[PDB]
């Protein structure tokens, strides 16, 4: 399976961006796609996590209300829309996929850091003036 | 001469998940360890504290058979003094373990197109598991600052994770069935010996 | 770190001879169990043969006599030679690096796995 990252760019504070992640070769019936970020000097951190269906979206408290995760209806490509960016959000963003968990007739879609099976190459996003 | 029913363990139709590992006690019989060695299915046959040849010549009061399924690259964790998610949180062997570890590829039985989600492994726990302990709790594990009350969120994880076995997956990622034989010798008649 | 490359195979007539070759760079090849493993479609991996660091050899009942395994000196390639092939051998063959040094006869732990080639025996 291959994961590709695109849309990395330099924008002014308050601007918007759209990152894309191309998903290829996954035959899994139910998986989850997560967006992570890695800032200079700090460890990797989760930002978003969405189901293959796209019904469930989970966001970290810092990015809540500014980041929207969606899936295209005609392609297997997942988007992370970033509005009202702040300088502290500068980091390398990574796309990652993980299988969903089936237990007692209920599915769970989560993005645990240590459980991700595949990673993308990442793109740098810097927000300066 | 009645033999030890090793067939009921190795040829079981269904194998339990790693976190809820099944243990069967085998006692008061004789077992021929040479049906094991002279087989080609078993990719992994390693022993600790004893030597395969000696096994025929020794006696043991009780043999325990622990069985479960894990990933290929995770079999290396089923050994004394190893670390990793499986060894730390699911199944831990004591430092003075005396026994043999047997594993074989089971891709023909435990994989399915689209993924087999029924096998799970424990991914989160507050502290490292003590040797030969099987906690099967499924309470929400809180990893972040936010307190968790049973609703999974960004910082509230369900502690179990499905493997998602697929036939297309490479050999390193295919499912492997593991059986761990532990040899304990108590103060009692040792009725498990060699057949010679 | 360790890479195993499978060379040889293809379409061979019954009774044909195929010399499979793996080359492994990235570790001291001199002292580690190596072996060839077969995966007939519709089954799991079966361990055909292997050679230990001290020249001890192991064969399976199906392939006993038919096969020969060679471990090269001053090279990091193991050679597997099959003769009198019959339809039952159509499968994929992999190479494997045992994870511990100085193993003996009944101690096998094939952690590393190569990208096995497919051998087809038709007519």
């Amino acid at each position: 399976v291959q994961l590709q990252e695109s849309g990395g760019g330099l924008v002014q504070p308050g601007g918007s961006l759209r990152l894309s992640c191309a998903v290829s070769g996954f035959t899994l019936d139910y998986y989850a796609i997560g967006w992570f970020r890695q800032a200079p000097g700090k460890e990797r951190e989760g930002v978003s996590c969405i189901s293959s269906s796209g019904g469930n979206t989970k966001y970290a408290d810092s990015v809540k209300g500014r980041f929207t995760a969606s899936r295209d209806n005609a392609k297997n490509t997942f988007y992370l829309q970033m509005n009202s960016l702040k300088p502290e959000d500068t980091a390398v963003y990574y796309c990652a996929a993980i299988a969903a968990t089936y237990y007692s007739g209920s599915y769970y879609f989560q993005c645990p850091h240590d459980g991700m099976d595949y990673w993308g190459k990442g793109t740098q996003v810097t927000v300066s003036s | 001469t009645n033999l030890c029913p090793f067939g009921e363990v190795f040829n079981a139709t269904r194998f339990a998940s790693v976190y809820a590992w099944n243990r069967k006690r085998i006692s008061n019989c004789v077992a021929d360890y040479s049906v094991l060695y002279n087989s080609a299915s078993f990719s992994t046959f390693k022993c600790y504290g004893v030597s395969p040849t000696k096994l025929n010549d020794l006696c043991f009061t009780n043999v325990y058979a622990d069985s479960f399924v894990i990933r290929g690259d995770e079999v290396r964790q089923i050994a004394p003094g190893q670390t990793g998610k499986i060894a730390d949180y699911n199944y831990k062997l004591p430092d003075d373990f005396t026994g043999c570890v047997i594993a074989w590829n089971s891709n023909n039985l435990d994989s399915k197109v689209g993924g087999n989600y029924n096998y799970l492994y424990r991914l989160f726990r507050k502290s490292n598991l003590k040797p030969f302990e099987r906690d099967i709790s499924t309470e929400i594990y809180q990893a972040g600052s936010t307190p968790c009350n049973g609703v999974e969120g960004f910082n509230c994880y369900f502690p179990l994770q499905s493997y998602g076995f697929q036939p297309t997956n490479g050999v390193g990622y295919q499912p492997y069935r593991v059986v761990v034989l532990s040899f304990e010798l108590l103060h009692a008649p040792a009725t498990v010996c060699g057949p010679k | 770190q360790v890479q195993l490359q499978e060379s040889g195979g293809g379409l061979v007539q019954p009774g044909g001879s195929l010399r499979l070759s793996c080359a492994a760079s990235g570790f001291t090849f001199r002292r580690y169990l190596m072996g060839w493993a077969r995966q007939v479609p519709g089954k799991g991996l079966e361990w055909v043969s292997g050679i230990y660091s001290d020249g001890s050899t192991y064969y399976a009942d199906s392939v006993k006599g038919r096969f020969t395994i060679s471990r090269d000196n001053a090279k990091n390639t193991v050679y597997l030679q099959m003769n009198s092939l019959k339809p039952e051998d159509t499968a994929v063959y992999y190479c494997a690096k045992d994870r511990m040094d100085g193993s003996t006869w009944p101690e096998r732990d094939f952690g590393s796995w190569g990208q096995g080639t497919q051998v087809t025996v038709s007519s």
